[PDB]
């Protein structure tokens, strides 16, 4: 089948 | 056996990433040749499409924002492509430019506007073009290139949703 | 056939 | 069909 | 959504090839982990890293946060990981100080300019100071170490100083 959707964002940067 | 990461394809607006309510727009991936499938999608949104390019008639409000794409070879995802930030422009009346001239080879310019605006796009026509933000109406340019100058307005509560641009200022150095 | 699973999550944010 | 592709990054951290 | 804990095991200061394992630790049941060092920018999407063997390029910051459905975990508090042995051990010594002060030495041949000392024990007394000079308030007996670094690289210590058998009147 075809690919999946793209993954979720990342997590928030650090300080 | 593979020495590292697919390199990421490019990603382009044409004519413009800054398109005009109503106008037309073609983002287009290019990647390496002999690409299996190319994946273009919308950040922050559910849209996506396996396809290299995404042609856009008539620019819309909800198609404004962030974009990327990448590739995929064998089921092998390429790294992604820097992200275009596609701009409907024309959503607000147009301000109107202004520019006093500097005592010391600076140049003030004012992009006036009828609205509480709190973001202001200003640039010089010809690349290289030279770009020019501020959170404030008023913004000073040193050592500026002679040139003609245009504006936008908007808010940071829609940054990609742009005012007309002014009408254009010509300045000239010497 | 079917859509595959999604991606897996972007990098961490910048600073 | 295979997975999609990685996310994107997330967004910036607190100053 | 609250935070992870991170830990270094059996400790976060690693003698040079010996191990040490972080450990990302949530609520159960949590859909996936991230773990990343700070410096390089590297990370992975599992809750536990084994280090067999400590490397001068592993030393540094990290965290970690998880994910539960779509959501991000708040990241959490940052774990200083510390490769120490990466020089010579320096040489501890103790005077008297003023009332109940003692005042130590941590002396060493090469241009350091960081010093820790810790006394054993649980839990454990840490001091700082930039000067090989370091005074202990109402010391207790103990047994102390110190380690000696360099601010350019904050996280390659010395090998510890043999200890120093301290008895306070
Ligand atoms: C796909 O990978 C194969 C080898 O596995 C290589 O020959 C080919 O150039 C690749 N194509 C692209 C566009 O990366
Ligand atoms: C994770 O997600 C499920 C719902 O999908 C929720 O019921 C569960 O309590 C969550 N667990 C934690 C620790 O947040
Ligand atoms: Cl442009
Ligand atoms: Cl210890």
């Amino acid at each position: 089948g075809p690919p999946g959707p793209p993954g979720p964002p990342g997590p928030p940067g650090p300080p | 056996s593979q020495s590292g990461p697919l390199p990421k394809p490019s990603l382009q607006a044409l004519p413009s990433s800054l398109v005009p309510l109503e106008k037309p727009v073609t983002l287009r991936c290019q990647g390496p040749p002999g690409v299996d499938l190319y994946r273009l999608e919308k950040l922050s949104s559910s849209r996506y499409q396996d396809q290299a390019v995404l042609f856009i008639p008539a620019m819309k409000r909800s198609l404004a924002g962030r974009y990327r794409c990448s590739y995929q070879n064998g089921s092998l995802w390429s790294l992604p492509s820097d992200q275009l930030e596609l701009v409907a422009t024309g959503v607000f009346a147009k301000p109107s430019l202004s520019a006093q001239p500097g005592s010391g080879g600076d140049v003030t310019l004012q992009c006036q506007t009828r609205y509480g605006f709190d973001q202001f796009a200003l640039y010089k026509e010809g690349d290289p073009e030279r770009w020019y933000r501020a959170s404030f109406p008023i913004i000073t340019v040193t050592a500026a290139h002679s040139g003609t100058y245009r504006c936008y307005s908007f808010s940071s509560r829609d940054p990609y949703l742009w005012s007309a641009p002014s009408d254009p200022l010509e300045l000239v150095v010497t």
